């Protein structure tokens, strides 16, 4: 929601897609993160990119 | 959240070595030693005239 909200202020189209599936966070290689564990459980720290 | 980092004893930097150098004194121009050219010029004439 905030990313789509911010995109519109920049004049960029919000994130949108069609077809069966879902939205989630992924690494640079496309691998999705675990949905049930803390970012402190995963190896995430200040300045990482997702 | 940030990763911890403890600073160890600094590694030895490459040592600088000074040098005291005294320059070579230049060469001296040879003073003008001179041949009595006219004497041998009269000589070859006298022996020739004989």
């Amino acid at each position: 929601k905030v990313v789509n909200s911010r995109l519109r202020e920049l004049g960029e189209a919000p994130l949108e897609a069609t077809g069966r599936g879902r939205w989630a966070l992924c690494l640079v290689d496309g691998a999705p993160l675990r949905a049930t564990q803390s970012l402190t459980e995963q190896d995430v720290y200040d300045g990482d990119r997702l | 959240m940030k990763r911890g980092f403890a600073r160890p004893t600094p590694e030895k930097p490459p040592v600088i070595k000074p040098e005291n150098i005294v320059l070579s004194t230049p060469l001296s121009i040879p003073p003008p030693e001179g041949k009595p050219w006219w004497l041998i010029v009269v000589g070859v004439v006298v022996v020739g005239l004989l």
